[PDB]
């Protein structure tokens, strides 16, 4: 049984959630199942039909300069722009959290620099299946065989992620206990650098509280379900500790795989 | 920073 307190935290968090993601797990798993609807997104799955869809978005690549880079690069640019755009989203989550714009200035910046990129990977496996994502807010859906015909070092930029989300993804949570699962992710104590380390973890309790109730009285029936999820909060520490290091070879060997500021910002001096 | 202006700015 939640307090009201509890329950209230909980309440602001899930209405957090759904007012900044475009994209929750509810809307996804409608557009995957092909149940609402007989036209399904567009499938990205060859060189052939990644540029079929590059026509509608050439506004967007010439506006960036990237409408002739190298298909593998292009990828990559917009792999770029929705990520700013979720790191957008993920701030003003954060900020809806009790607490969380009542801590030191820096130590905000610390939270959301090494937990935005584990709570994307945790989001995205909502978009995943096992034969690929979807993509531009579910119209289009870009196959993981495709993913990993790129040439590397593009092709191992998304392969961990579908093996993380498939795993992920058979717990069966729903958008209420992600969005708690993404707030404890992101009100995390034991991040590098942190000032106010024993606040930040009585915060941290606080939401690691709420989940732990949540999941007992929303799936009664996986017991454990609480701590899968401690060991998965883990293994997306290191899913990011390894697409970093990734990261860091594409921009010391790819000439043209630049960094929107934003992003070069969250990945410098990070592991 | 610009990861210190997104967290400045006033709510949406
Ligand atoms: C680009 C496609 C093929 C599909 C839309 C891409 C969707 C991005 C996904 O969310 C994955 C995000 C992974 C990390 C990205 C990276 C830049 C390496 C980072 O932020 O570290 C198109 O349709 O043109």
């Amino acid at each position: 049984h939640m307090t009201a307190d509890l329950k209230s935290l909980a309440k602001r968090i899930y209405e957090a959630y759904l007012k900044n993601f475009n994209m929750n797990k509810v809307k996804a798993r409608v557009i995957l199942s092909g149940k609402a609807s007989n036209n399904p997104p567009f499938v990205i799955h060859d060189m052939e039909t990644l540029c079929m869809a590059e026509k509608t978005l050439v506004a967007k690549l010439v506006a960036n300069g990237i409408q002739n880079k190298e298909a593998e690069v292009r990828i990559f640019h917009c792999c770029q722009c929705t990520s700013v755009e979720t790191v957008t989203e993920l701030t003003e989550f954060a900020k809806a959290i009790p607490g969380f714009a009542n801590l030191d200035l820096n130590d905000q910046v610390t939270l959301l620099k090494y937990g935005v990129y584990e709570a994307i990977f945790a989001m995205l496996s909502s978009v995943m299946n096992k034969d690929g994502m979807l993509v531009a807010y579910g119209n289009g859906f870009i196959t993981r065989e495709f993913l990993k015909s790129l040439r590397k070092p593009f092709c191992d930029i998304m392969e961990p992620k579908f093996d993380f989300a498939m795993k992920f993804n058979a717990l069966e949570l729903d958008d209420s206990d992600i969005s708690l699962f993404v707030a404890a992710i992101i009100c995390c104590g034991d991040r590098p650098g942190l000032l106010n380390v024993g606040h930040i973890e009585k915060m941290q309790e606080g939401i690691v509280h709420v989940l732990r109730l949540h999941l007992q009285s929303n799936h009664p029936d996986d017991i454990f379900l609480f701590p899968k999820l401690l060991q998965k909060m883990a293994d997306l520490r290191q899913l990011v500790t390894e697409h970093a290091q990734l990261v860091q070879i594409i921009k010391k060997t790819e000439s043209d795989a630049a960094l929107h500021p934003l992003l070069q910002e969250i990945y410098r001096d990070m592991y | 920073s610009l990861l210190k202006k997104l967290l400045l700015a006033p709510a949406n």
